[PDB]
């Protein structure tokens, strides 16, 4: 087998760049797509099919497109490319679940707020100049709209995808390294079973492949994953699973990799749900958090390969401060647990049952295990797991509002910036926001932060506004991430990224 | 993204 073997899951959501908010589809979404820039292995972009991203004031972009760039259908990369499908995410017809990464952008408000009998179906501040030349006016200064700029919400799409996004979602059709395969026996995405890739032979950009192409494999469960690598039928592995840490360095030597990655995981409560609204809710996510002990869990159940949260964020991202005052709210503290859940009480008596939904698939079941035992045992509530076998159903479920329970969540960054930690996932209108926080207290101290000329002073006020998140506790943040890849004997060259991921273009394979 |  010449291609590349990796794990990877069945997108919860079809193969549109705009509609996709989850690492399922995104690890797709990102060998497809050639954006304006590039990330390297350590988040920083390069100019990929942009020539020239100009601002002198992060308000005003002049954006050059390098001529020449083809999509796999033939058909030329251009400024329109771009702004069509910038505005097909930001217009809320469209109901883009990366709808809130164009909400810096001048006349995103005339399109966003709803549907609405508004009329306008572009945002004003983006205007094309001429085929390979636009600008880009935003509201305020924000400080991370150029770091964005290889975000796969920013992605380019070719003129047929407008007619039938539908159509585009199930055979996608993009401008990057690789593309779909055109398989030999059957197609190339098999639902909940892998998808094929090959080498794109138009592209010429900056993550040209190493390799003759990439299977995702779509494992039911990680210990097939990890049995698969230790025979070699699996090539890459990126987690590792609970049952193979203390293990895992013994099997694999010098063909497995740990480090800190930019991806958390926190325990979601939506405020919809019997007792956990209002004040009465704020107090009882307060008690969660102080009913479960980090330390203990990332030592235990973990194998030291996860870090207790200090923040909403993630431990190796830039500005990160994980002394912040207030941040005792995540410390174990069983007596203060069990005063917040009696003063939730005092305006409603708690009832029922207490259940935390996960997805199988990714090896969640040891820490739900133990964090539902902690909330049983220092609260005296019923408190339970509720596994569901896959991510693709469970980020479902979470998405329509179906799910009834709460449920485990996490970011892996898409850039490293805290904000893009916090805006996706607590501001009033954005398409990751899982539980229904709103607090326009903080949406407005989050873009004061966006607003700051310098990166210092912006990551000072991101801390600042973490101090609401601290009070309100929108959802328990649990630990941020130490990554374990593994790797066969018959690839190299394997990075892992900053944010957990493999570098793809880059495995080798003899 | 949101993480598996």
């Amino acid at each position: 087998p010449d291609v590349v073997l990796v794990n990877g899951g069945e997108p919860p959501n079809p193969l549109i760049p705009t509609g996709t908010n989850d690492s399922n589809g995104g690890r797709i979404i990102d060998r497809l797509f050639a954006g304006l820039m590039s990330y390297d292995a350590v988040g920083k972009p390069s100019l990929e099919v942009a020539q020239s991203i100009e601002s002198a004031d992060n308000v005003n972009y002049r954006i050059t497109v390098k001529p020449g760039w083809k999509f796999t259908d033939g058909s030329p990369v251009t400024a329109h490319s771009f702004v069509d499908a910038w505005n097909y995410g930001a217009l809320s017809t469209n109901a883009q679940l990366q709808q809130h990464f164009f909400s810096p952008i001048e006349g995103f408000d005339d399109v966003a707020g709803a549907p609405g009998d508004k009329s306008r179906t572009t945002m004003s501040g983006l205007r094309v100049v001429n085929d390979l030349e636009f600008t880009v006016r935003l509201k305020a200064p924000t400080i991370d709209f150029t770091l964005a700029l290889g975000h796969s919400s920013f992605y380019p799409l070719p003129d047929s995808a407008f007619r039938d996004m539908a159509a585009f979602g199930r055979n996608p059709i993009g401008n990057g390294p690789y593309k779909l395969a055109d398989g030999p026996a059957g197609p190339a995405w098999e639902h909940n079973v892998r998808i094929d890739l090959v080498p794109n032979p138009d592209y010429h950009g900056n993550r040209k492949p190493r390799n003759k192409g990439l299977r995702f494999e779509f494992y039911a469960n990680l210990d097939t994953a990890y049995a698969d690598l230790l025979s070699g039928n699996l090539d890459v592995l990126d987690t590792i699973p609970p049952s193979a840490l203390t293990v895992y360095q013994r099997d694999l030597g010098d063909h497995a990799t740990s480090g800190p990655a930019a991806i958390n995981q926190t325990l979601d409560t939506p405020l919809r749900l019997p007792h956990f609204g209002g004040e009465e809710g704020r107090l009882r996510r307060l008690a969660l958090s102080a009913a479960i002990n980090r330390p203990q869990i990332c030592q235990q159940i973990f194998a030291g390969t996860r870090s207790p949260a200090r923040d909403f964020t993630a431990r190796s991202l830039p500005g990160f401060d994980p002394n912040l005052p207030g941040n005792e709210v995540l410390d174990y503290d069983p007596q203060r647990a069990r005063r917040l859940w009696a003063q939730a009480d005092a305006i409603s008596p708690w009832s029922g049952r207490y259940a935390i939904a996960y997805n199988a698939d990714a090896g969640h079941r040891d820490w739900v295990d133990a964090v539902a035992n902690s909330i049983k045992n220092v609260l005296g509530i019923d408190a339970v797991a509720a596994p569901q076998p896959t991510f693709a159903g469970f980020r479902t479920q979470i998405t329509n509002r179906a799910i009834d329970s709460a449920f485990r969540a996490g970011w892996r960054g898409d850039y490293p910036s805290m904000i893009e930690f916090l805006a996706p996932l607590f501001t009033a209108g954005a398409g990751s926001n899982d539980v229904g926080y709103i607090n326009p207290e903080f949406d407005a101290a989050l873009a004061a932060a966006e607003a700051a000329p310098t990166l210092t002073e912006s990551h000072e006020l991101v801390n600042d506004a973490q101090r609401i998140l601290f009070h309100d506790m929108p959802v328990v943040p649990l630990w941020d991430y130490i990554s374990v890849v593994g790797w066969s004997s018959q690839v190299s060259n394997v990075t892992v990224t900053w944010n957990g991921l493999p570098d793809y273009e880059n495995i080798v394979k003899a | 993204v949101v993480v598996a």
